[PDB]
DNA sequence: ATATATATATATATATATAT
DNA sequence: ATATATATATATATATATAT
C-alpha cells in the first residue's frame, strides 16, 4: 500500500494522507484512506518462546526484524541472556 | 542524451565549518598535552572533513607511535571531543594522524561528488560514486573491476541511499546502450521508483515469485553472451566490444555467429538479499551462485544488499566470488567480521558512513557516503522516462 | 622446431620509479631512522623487485630481530611508504630483510620470464614459468615433480592467464612427441582458443559427457602405461623413456611385451566447479584415481577451480594434490581452503599468487605472468603451421 | 638405520618394536628409507626364515622389488585387494597363534 | 536437511619475563 | 619496584566438514 502511493516510509505516508485530507478527500486505495498505526510487537521472555515453539516462529521474528522498520512494525524482545542459543 | 548533472540538488553551503583560529587553537593544545605526556611532537597541517578532522602531527626523532596510540584516550579527555582514534601510518607521508570527530557533523551532497572532475572523466560505462573520503576527496570506484559488490549494514545505517547513489552513478554516465539494470526488491518499496526507465530490461521484480524468472534470464543471457564470445576468440566483454568497434571503424562490420553491436554491461542489483532467501529459498541460491561463478567475462556484475551477510544468508560459494565489500555501521564486532573480515565497521557513526574494502587490502578506505534525497531520484527517473522508451525484453 | 621466442611481446619500457640513487637515498634514510630508535644497522644490498623491494640489512652484533620487527609501523611512516614488512630469515646469509612496496606495480610480461638461464637449461618435458619472484628472479617449476596442481582464486584474480602461461611454457619447449595435452574447459572461452594444435589428444572438451569420457580414457591410458612399464622393469616414465631410447639407438628396436618413446600427458581442467556440477558423480572416482597414483605414468592434472571446498573437490582428491596456487581469495577462510594458511587474502590481485611448493609450508610468493589474447593466438598459429591435429578419436 | 649425530650406526631389530610408522612429507627420504630397511632385511636373512608383503597404493613404487624369493604375494598395487591381503594376514596371525 | 566436532578470532583473567 | 610484552586457560561466535 505504500509502494502504490509513492511514499517510502510510514511517517511519509501519514504526512501524505494528512495533506490530502487538508486539501479535501483522502486517497483512494488500490475505500477511503486514513492514517496507519505503529504496530509494536512485544515478545516477553524471548528465550522460552523458542523452546516451546522453536523453529516455527524463529524466521518470522527474523523477517520482522529485517524488513519491518519502514512499515511501522517494531519489536521489543525481552530475554535473560540472548546468546546465539537463544537468539 | 545523458541528463544534466544539475538535475540534482545544488551544493549545500558549509555548516559552521571550523574557522582556522579554532583549528590552530586545538593544534596548539594538542602539542601542549602531548608534551605533558613526554612525547615531543609538532602539528604540521590540519585537514578538515565532513565528519572527522585529521590533525596531521609529526613525532620527534625516536618517538614510537605506540606512545601515542596508548594516549588516544587522554587526548580526547584533554580536548572537548568524544573520543580520538590515531592513524599509526599515513600512506605517503612521515606524519602520524590524530582524528577528531566534528561537533557539527555535516552532510555529503551527491552533486558534490558527481560534478568533481573524477566522475566527469572516469572512462567506464559503469562507475560508482560512493562519496567523499575523510579529507574530502571524492571516492569513485569502477564496478567492472570489482567485479561484484556486497553492501551490508544494520537497519538504519543507510544501505539504500547507498544503492540509490550507486544507481544514479550508473545513470548519469551510461546510455541505455551501455548499461542495463536488473533490479530486484523484496521490500516492494525501495527500487520500485526506477520503474519505467529505459535502462531496465524487465520490470522491477516486486512479487517474489518472479525473482527466479529474472535470474534464470540472467543466466540465459550470460550463456548467450558466453557462447557469442566463444565464437570469436575473445575472452571477455572489453575485447568483444573492441573487436566490434574495430570492425565498424574499418568499414566492415562483423556478423552474428544479422549484425553485431556493442553489448551493454548488465548490473543485477539485488536489494535485501536476506528476505529474498527467506521467501524464495534454494530456487534462487543456485542462480546467484552461478552468476557469481561466472558472468564476470560476460559483463554481468552483481550488486547485493544484506543485513549481516553470513552462511545463514549468503552461502560460502556466493560470498567468496564477491571481492569488494562495502560495510555500513553494524551492531556488534562479530557481525563486522562477516563483511570486512576485520572488525572496523563498528565505530562508524551511521547515517551513511561506510568502510569501502577494496579487493585485497587490509586497510578499508573509509568513505562518508552520499545522501540522495528521493526528490533527486524521482526527478532523474522522470528525466529518463522521456529521454528513452520503456524497454522490456518480453521473453523474460 | 620449437617456435622462436620472438612470437612473444617484448619487454616493456617502464617509468622505473626507484632509480638507483632513489634506492641509495632510501637505504640511508633507513639506516638513520633505525639508528634513531636504538638499533645500529648497516644496509648492504638492495633487491628491487616488480612490486616490492627487499632492503637486506646487516644488524650490528647484539641487535635481536624483534627489536627491528617491532619497529615496522614506525619505519612505515619514516620511509613514507605504505607498510614495512620485516623478514626475519634470508636463507644462507646473516642479513635481515625489509620489504618496501613500490609506488607502482610493474607488469610482468611473459617474454621476460623465458629469457632466463633457469628455463633454457631446464631439462624436463613440462616446465612451468609461473612468473617473477619478489626478488625479480624467474620462477621455473617442474610440473612433472609437483606433480599435480590446484589453481584457485576469486573471479577476476588471474587464473586463466596463469594457466595460459603454463600451457605456453609447455608449448615453447616440448614437441608433440614429448608432451601431449588434454583440455577440459566447461566455460568455453579460456581454452577453446587451443583448437587443433599438434599436441592435443582430444578436442577442447565442452560436452561434459565427453569430459567424463576423456577422463575415463585417461585412467585407461594410465593403467596401460603401468602395464607397459611393469612388463619391462623400469620404475617410472623417465627410466622407461631412457631405456627405450638406448635400445633404439643401440640397434635393438624393442617390441611391446616396435616400441616408441611415450609423451607426458597434461590434463588441464579449467573451472573444475562446473564439470563437477554437471557430471560430478561420474568423475569423482576418476580424478581421485588419477591424482592418487598417476605420477610414474606421467598423467598430470591442472585443476583450476574458484574455491576448493569439499562440495566441489572431495577431500580425497584435494588431499593428493599437495602443490597449490592461490590467486587473491577475498576472505581468509578461502585461503584456508586453498592453502592451509592466511596470506592469500592480502594479494594485490592481478597476477599475484602464493605458489606453495610440495615439501614445505612456506608459500613462495610469485608475481604472475601475462599472456594476452593475440600473444597466444600467434603462438597457436605458428605452432599449428608445423603439425597436424592428430587427435585420438576413441577418447570421446 | 643410518647413523646418529655421534657418527655411530643405529641398527635396531624390527621384532622388538614390533611395529613401525614412517611418515614425513615429500622429498625427505621416505622411499630411500624403506629401501634401506628392506636391504637390511635382505643382507642378513635367507628366504627360508623371512618373508614379505608389499602393498603400495602408488603403483610401481615398490615394484623395484619383484622376483625376490621371499615375496609371499606380488606387489599389491590396487585398493580393493589390499584389505583382502590384510584379512589373509589376520588369518595367518590366528593360525600362527593356534 | 539437520545435529556435532574442529579450527579461529576475540575478549577477559593470570602469571612470568623484560624495559625505565 | 613498576609499567608493558608474551604465553596460556576459558568462554562466545562463526564457517567448514562430517555424520544420522
Ligand atoms: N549519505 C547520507 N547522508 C546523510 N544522511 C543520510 C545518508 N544516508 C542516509 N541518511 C539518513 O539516514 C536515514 C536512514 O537511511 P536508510 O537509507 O533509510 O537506511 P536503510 O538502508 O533504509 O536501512 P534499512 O535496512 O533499509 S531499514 C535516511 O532516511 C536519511 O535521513
Ligand atoms: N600478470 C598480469 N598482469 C596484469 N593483469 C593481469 C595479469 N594476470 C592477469 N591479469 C588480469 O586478470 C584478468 C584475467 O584473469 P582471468 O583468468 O580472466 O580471471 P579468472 O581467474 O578466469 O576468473 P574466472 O572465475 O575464470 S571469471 C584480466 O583483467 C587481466 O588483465
Ligand atoms: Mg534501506
Ligand atoms: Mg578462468
Amino acid at each position: 500500500l505504500m509502494a502504490a502511493m509513492g511514499v517510502r516510509n510510514l511517517a511519509g505516508f501519514n504526512r501524505k494522507v494528512k495533506d490530502a485530507e487538508e486539501a479535501g478527500t483522502p486517497l483512494t486505495d488500490p475505500p477511503q484512506l486514513s492514517t496507519l498505526p505503529t504496530i509494536v510487537v512485544v515478545v516477553d521472555e524471548f528465550a522460552d518462546m523458542m523452546m516451546i515453539v522453536g523453529k516455527k516462529v524463529e524466521e518470522l521474528i527474523a523477517r520482522i526484524a529485517q524488513k519491518a522498520r519502514a512499515a511501522g512494525i517494531h519489536l521489543i524482545l525481552a530475554t535473560q541472556r540472548p546468546s546465539v542459543d537463544v537468539i | 542524451t545523458l541528463p544534466p548533472l544539475s538535475l540534482l540538488d545544488p551544493a549545500e553551503v558549509k555548516q559552521k565549518s571550523y574557522s582556522p583560529e579554532s583549528l590552530e587553537a586545538m593544534s596548539r593544545l594538542l602539542e601542549i598535552k602531548l608534551k605533558e605526556f613526554g612525547v615531543e611532537v609538532s602539528v604540521d597541517s590540519v585537514h578538515p572533513g565532513p565528519v572527522i578532522t585529521r590533525f596531521e602531527i609529526q613525532p620527534a626523532a625516536g618517538v614510537k607511535v605506540s606512545r601515542i596510540s596508548n594516549l588516544a584516550k587522554d587526548l580526547a579527555r584533554s580536548l572537548a571531543v568524544i573520543s580520538v582514534r590515531v592513524v599509526e601510518v599515513i600512506p605517503g607521508k612521515t606524519t602520524v594522524g590524530i582524528e577528531i570527530p566534528n561537533e557539527d557533523r555535516q552532510m555529503v551532497r551527491f552533486s558534490e561528488v558527481l560534478s568533481s572532475p573524477e566522475y566527469d572523466e572516469h572512462k567506464s560505462t559503469v562507475p560508482l560514486a560512493l562519496g567523499h573520503d575523510i579529507g574530502g576527496r571524492p571516492i569513485i570506484t569502477d564496478l567492472a573491476k570489482m567485479p561484484h559488490l556486497l553492501v551490508a549494514g544494520t537497519t538504519g545505517s543507510g544501505k539504500s541511499v547507498g544503492v540509490n547513489a550507486m544507481l544514479l552513478s550508473i545513470l548519469f554516465k551510461s546510455t541505455p546502450s551501455e548499461a542495463r539494470l536488473i533490479m530486484i526488491d523484496p521490500k516492494m518499496l525501495e527500487l520500485s521508483i526506477y520503474e519505467g526507465i529505459p535502462h531496465l530490461l524487465c520490470p522491477v521484480v516486486t512479487d517474489m515469485k518472479e525473482a527466479a524468472n529474472a535470474l534464470r534470464w540472467s543466466v540465459a543471457e550470460m550463456e548467450r553472451r558466453y557462447r557469442l564470445m566463444a565464437a570469436m576468440g575473445v575472452r571477455n566483454l572489453a575485447g568483444f566490444n573492441r573487436k566490434v568497434k574495430d570492425a565498424e571503424e574499418a568499414g566492415t562490420p562483423l556478423t552474428d555467429p544479422p549484425q553485431l553491436s556493442t553489448l551493454p554491461t548488465i548490473v543485477v542489483v539485488v536489494d535485501e538479499f536476506a528476505d529474498m532467501m527467506m521467501i524464495v529459498g534454494k530456487k534462487v541460491e543456485e542462480l546467484i551462485a552461478r552468476i557469481a561463478q561466472k558472468a564476470r567475462a560476460a559483463g554481468i556484475h552483481l550488486i547485493l544488499a544484506t543485513q549481516r551477510p553470513s552462511v545463514d544468508v549468503i552461502t560460502g560459494l556466493i560470498k567468496a566470488n564477491i571481492p569488494t565489500r562495502i560495510a555500513f555501521q553494524v551492531s556488534s564486532k562479530i557481525d563486522s567480521r562477516t563483511i570486512l573480515d576485520q572488525g572496523g565497521a563498528e565505530q562508524l557513526l551511521g547515517h551513511g558512513d561506510m568502510l569501502y574494502l577494496p579487493p585485497g587490502t587490509g586497510l578499508p578506505i573509509r568513505v562518508h557516503g552520499a545522501f540522495v534525497s528521493d526528490d533527486e531520484v524521482h526527478r532523474v527517473v522522470e528525466a529518463w522516462k522521456l529521454r528513452g522508451a520503456p524497454d522490456y525484453i518480453e521473453d523474460i
